[PDB]
RNA sequence: UCCAUUGCGACAACGAGCGAGACCCCGGCCGCGGGCGCCGCGGGACGGCCCGCGGCAGCGGGAGGACGGCGGGGCGAUAGCAGGUCUGUGAUGCCCUCAGACGCCCUGGGCCGCACGCGCGCUACACUGGCGGGGCCAGCCGGCGCCCGCCAGGACGCGCGGAGCCCCCGCCGUGGCCGGGACCGCGGGCUGGAACGCCCCCGCGCACCAGGAAUGUCUUGUAGGCGCCCGCCCCCACCGCG
């Protein structure tokens, strides 16, 4: 078996164990929504060692990724439907995760707002749970200017 | 005749007194070919409120249940007649009679 | 040195100030019947074979 | 399900000689026998078919202490209702093997026969009176309760 | 931390696990993977291949245990 | 032959007078699932099959709890790798262990009066059968966390080491510390 | 009968396998993308997953006959629960959509007409899952 | 002696009583009338008998036997407590606010804010576990169909109908893991005057790898494990009665 240890793509090392599907949710997990409503099939083996797939099966599945509505995949596996941007209907990758988490955050900032406070000041937000719930780590109202 | 089929059903809380309804309409019946009695499952009304009007104390509760219970019995006779068995029915209060047609 | 082998002739009372322990009458199953009260802990009932004693530690009836 | 007249609901004619009931934690099995060809499906299904297959194996138990000339030929048709799985199980072994009584019937020490099967597995002629019981007011469970914060 | 997840190039790997398991008398699914280096999904595999060679027979059969003993072990 | 078609339960043999009455080899369905309500009266060992009882005391750890069918399972698997481990009769190495894991001594406090120093007690000959049962059983459990064995033969591990008076089981391991326990405290 | 002797995971794989010769059915391209269910964790591995599911409508159909077996009643089959939330689970249903199809697909082959409540077996098509279950046991 | 002044003996006490019992509710089983919905009415295990002891009441070991000497429940004395509730009330005393009202309507809040600390819960830490399709199974006592939509749901309708765990073969190495399911971006909906309620789909993979003192709660269908229904409720269970 040319079970192929590391054969890392996307700056993110993989596994000659684990099998062809997990691989790609792992891939960081970030970069990949997963559910493996699509991943399950894709073009590439179900259940082989994942560095043993060939590059041109591993090109494929990039072409995919990269364009998820070419291979057929619906919209609804995909994670930004409607796109507060441009409007379009994307996938997201490991590095415009970060960088739309960015987005996603700095605009709270722009756009002051009770949702923005609930994360400048670090509060929970939504679950309205910093009341008796998590004292696990200090991540809870405190405050102390002065 | 038009012998139209009725059910009668009735729906009381104490079984005493659903036995001696039972019992009239099935005695005033032999003379107009009355189907037997239908027993109903027991229709449980059970109501749980803790006793205490207030909060204090280990909460206790009251389990209130009524007990219902229906009685079918299938009837082909004309329209007077089940009035004619009427008069002879004894009547106790409050206990339901359900005429189908 | 091997644990003797018993007959628990009758079962006495229970003590221990818990009634954990069962306190039986013993004899021996092989000896020249040396018979004396055992401490013995757990469910005891008469002609039972008990082949777990050193047979030097003796027991007592007062309680 | 429950109590019901499914003892005979599902089969019309061909009127099965025997009825037999068979009952282990709120489950109804009731035997239909008609002395055939060696048939003791119950459930409409065979006796090898069975939820558990290891389970199969008690099942068979008059079959292996009381003779198999019995169980060589017969018929059998039972409505298994109720119970969650194994509770089916016994109480089809009950029904069968009252079911196999019913058929000797008329030899009177029936019973000394029958008390073989019983003295290998007692309960296999008796129904249990083990049954699910209730919880009351502050209590998760039957024989519980929300666990007390002070002595 | 570890063992030696798959990678079981079927070459001289290979054949010493299956000669090892015609030194060790019997065997069970999950044992002979941390018996000789390896992991459980590699384990059931030859072990088939054995069963289609016939040199492995089967005694208990269910998902979560299968056991081989080899048929010509006795040799 | 009526053990899982095989293992006869007339052919296993009372080794040891230490436990006899207690150990009931007479009354086995083949695979006893035997759900019996073997609780009610203090002293009936024979009611409950040994194979069984062991069945009852495989499922615990709170998940497994209540699966007694995964015990009937787990002593096949085990009785199996037995016959494999060694081509006698798998109940044998049961009554074999079972007497070999139970405690021959043990100390509770036993302080009749006041200050209490555990004061040495032999054991009831019903008492020992109950604990190798648990004990044996827990050999196998102590080392079900992140095993690569699965339990069954774990506890096939347990009772073909512990069977004769070697001791390699927790189960053992444990007869003979709080035998030393009892010896100390004498 | 040697439809309720051939064990039930028998009757249904053998069942498939000539289905797969036969062409019938057709499972679509989006099903066999989709996880089935509401409360599964991920999609089923079986890739022939919707080819497989058609095994196991038309066996327990042979049961229910006559009653019929609506939409939901053989989602009833498969029924599953969630088995990942921090609170406890309350049992839900299946996917609607995917077992749609499959008995709607079957009332195309002829081997079940249906008009009654939900859906029954055309009596050409019980013979004939009979007859594979008549060639299954002997 | 009994759970129990529960008795049996004996006694300046002698007779009564009220608690406990009895009784009632549901099962252990059967019989008679019946019946759609198995459901109404009876009976029946009586410490009866055996053996040992018992002043005797009782007391073990027993067998037959649906069941062993209360089935699972309710109702519960005298006497109290400065216990709780004026915030359920046509239960209300005194005392207050009585129209810029503590009256009564609308509109937006809050109890869903909130270091740490707790008082219950819930899900985990995987290997008797996952997660796998796919044989299923109830008892509360409950309605389904068809068609689009991944679901969420929506339309169009007809009155009609059932759990999980487990059990299947599989996939899977001891990897904070394909253990766990947190936090939290992106959408699809629901219902409601309105989400700030909720569910589903798709990211994401929190802590946590067996829990220190110190604690509870329980002996058979019991503990635990695993699901159903209701109470409240447009919405929403981890709660409670079952």
């Amino acid at each position: 078996n040319d079970y192929r240890d590391l054969l890392r793509m996307f700056n993110t090392n993989i596994q000659g164990k684990v099998v062809l599907e997990c691989a790609l949710v792992g891939i960081k997990g970030i970069g990949r929504r997963f559910a493996n409503v699509a991943l399950k099939k894709a073009n590439i083996d179900v259940h082989k060692r994942a560095g043993e797939l060939t590059a041109a099966e591993e090109d494929a599945l990039m072409k995919v990724l990269e364009d998820p509505l070419s291979h057929g995949i619906p919209a609804w596996m995909l994670n930004r439907n409607n796109d507060f941007e441009s409007g379009k209907d994307m996938h997201i990758l490991v590095n415009t995760i970060a960088s739309t988490h960015r987005a996603d955050l700095e605009r709270l900032r722009k756009t002051r707002c009770e949702r923005g406070v609930r994360h400048h000041h670090n509060l929970k937000v939504r679950g309205q749970h910093t009341k008796s719930t998590g004292r696990r780590g200090h991540v809870v109202g405190v405050q102390r200017k002065k | 005749d038009m012998h139209q089929k009725y059910t009668i059903i009735v729906v009381g809380k104490d079984l005493k007194l659903v036995e001696r309804y039972v019992k009239s309409i099935v005695k005033e019946g032999r003379a107009f070919g009355i189907s037997g009695p239908c027993r109903a499952p027991v229709r449980r009304l059970t109501i749980t409120t803790r006793k205490s009007p207030c909060g204090e104390g280990t909460n206790t509760w009251h389990r209130f249940e009524l007990r219902m219970y229906k009685r079918t019995f299938w009837v082909t006779c004309g329209g007077n007649d089940i009035s004619t068995i009427l008069s002879k029915t004894v009547v106790i209060p409050g206990i339901q009679v359900t005429v189908e047609v | 040195p091997e644990p003797i082998n018993a007959r628990v002739i009758e079962v006495l009372g229970r003590t221990s100030s818990r009634g954990g322990i069962t306190q039986v009458k013993v004899e021996f199953m092989t000896g020249e019947k040396r018979q004396i009260i055992r401490n013995v802990i757990g469910p005891v009932r008469k002609d039972d074979i008990l082949v777990l004693m050193e047979s030097e530690r003796e027991a007592r009836r007062l309680r | 399900d429950l109590l019901e007249r499914n003892d005979i609901e599902v089969r019309e004619r061909d009127k099965y000689t025997v009825h037999t009931l068979g009952k282990k934690k709120n489950s109804v099995a009731v035997a239909f026998v008609k002395a055939g060809k060696g048939d003791i499906l119950v459930n409409n299904v065979p006796l090898a078919l069975v939820r558990p297959e290891i389970l199969r194996t008690k099942v068979s138990e008059p079959i292996m202490i009381l003779g198999e000339s019995l169980f060589k030929g017969l018929d059998m048709n039972i409505k298994v209702a109720g119970g969650g799985h194994v509770s089916q199980i016994y109480a089809v072994r009950q029904a069968i093997s009252r079911g196999v009584l019913a058929s000797v019937k008329d030899e009177a020490a029936r019973s000394e026969l029958r008390a073989k099967l019983v003295s290998y597995d007692r309960q296999l002629v008796v129904s249990d009176p083990r049954r699910c019981e209730a919880k009351k007011f502050g209590g998760r469970g039957a024989r519980a309760r929300r666990q007390k914060s002070y002595r | 931390k570890v063992d030696y997840p798959t990678l079981f190039a079927d070459e001289a790997a290979m054949n010493e696990a299956l000669k090892f398991i015609k030194n060790s008398k019997c065997i069970t699914h999950t044992q002979i993977c941390e018996r000789l280096r390896v992991s459980v999904a590699l384990a059931k595999r030859v072990m088939r291949q054995l069963v289609k060679s016939g040199d492995f027979a089967i005694v208990s059969k269910s998902s979560r245990m299968t056991i081989f003993k080899n048929m010509t072990k006795k040799e | 032959v009526a053990l899982f078609n095989k293992w006869p339960l007339t052919d296993v043999k009372c080794q040891d007078e230490s436990l006899e009455a207690y150990i009931s080899i007479d009354n086995h369905s083949f695979v006893p699932h035997s759900a019996g309500r073997w609780s009610a009266k203090r002293f009936r060992k024979a009611k409950c099959p040994v194979v069984e009882r062991l069945t009852n005391s495989l499922m615990m750890h709170g998940r497994n709890s209540g699966k007694k069918l995964m015990a009937m399972k787990t002593v096949g698997e085990a009785f199996e790798l037995i016959n494999l481990y060694t081509g006698k009769n798998p109940v044998q190495v049961l009554v074999d262990a079972v007497a070999n894991s139970g405690p021959r001594e043990d100390s509770c406090r036993i302080g009749k009066g006041g200050q209490v120093r555990r004061q040495s007690v032999d054991v009831s000959p019903l008492r020992r059968v109950n604990i190798g049962i648990y004990n044996i059983a827990t050999g196998a459990r102590k080392a079900a966390f992140r095993k690569v064995r699965p339990f069954a033969e774990c506890l096939a591990e347990e009772i073909m080491n512990a069977a004769a008076g070697a001791d390699k089981s927790y189960a053992i391991s444990q007869r003979n510390s709080v035998e030393r326990i009892a010896v100390s405290n004498r | 009968s040697s439809v309720t002797r051939v064990p039930a995971d028998v009757f249904i794989n053998s069942f498939a396998a000539h289905l797969k010769n036969r062409g019938i059915i057709k499972c679509p391209a989006f099903t066999d993308y989709v996880k089935t269910g509401v409360s599964r964790q991920y999609a089923p591995r079986d890739a022939d997953w919707f080819y497989i599911k058609a095994a196991s409508v038309i066996r327990h159909f042979y049961i229910s006959g006559s009653h019929s077996i609506g939409v939901a009643g053989l989602a009833r089959k498969y029924s599953s629960l969630q088995k990942g939330k921090t609170t406890p689970h309350h049992t839900k249903r299946a996917s609607c959509k995917v077992i749609r199809s499959i008995v709607s697909q079957f009332l195309g082959q002829k081997l079940l007409i249906a008009g009654e409540r939900g859906r029954h077996i055309s009596p050409n098509g019980r013979k004939m899952v009979e007859d594979f279950a008549e060639g299954l046991q002997k």
